[PDB]
């Protein structure tokens, strides 16, 4: 129950690592979802893989 | 970022290859050359299109 705006990340960088497994990174915005789950945590460099 | 698909700053905007496109993409470290002092000026980019 918001809006998301996906359009800020390309206008000004943050994200180092952007990448999208299932979906398209860059229409993110014009297709939307229903229920969004965010997973919020910290690991090693050479975890990440 | 420079490759067929890839996306991107680069790809998005100042320079870009086609989805279909055949060739090769070559690079190399100039770092002992073109890096002068604090910054080279010769060479820009668009940041923002």
């Amino acid at each position: 129950n918001c809006v998301a705006d996906y359009s800020v990340l390309y206008n000004s960088a943050s994200f180092s690592t952007f990448k999208c497994y299932g979906v398209s990174p860059t229409k993110l915005n014009d297709l939307c979802f229903t229920n969004v789950y965010a997973d919020s945590f910290v690991i090693r460099g050479d975890e990440v893989r | 970022q420079i490759a067929p698909g890839q996306t991107g700053k680069i790809a998005d905007y100042n320079y870009k290859l086609p989805d279909d496109f055949t060739g090769c993409v070559i690079a190399w470290n100039s770092n002992n050359l073109d890096s002068k002092v604090g910054g080279n000026y010769n060479y820009r980019y668009r940041l923002f299109r």
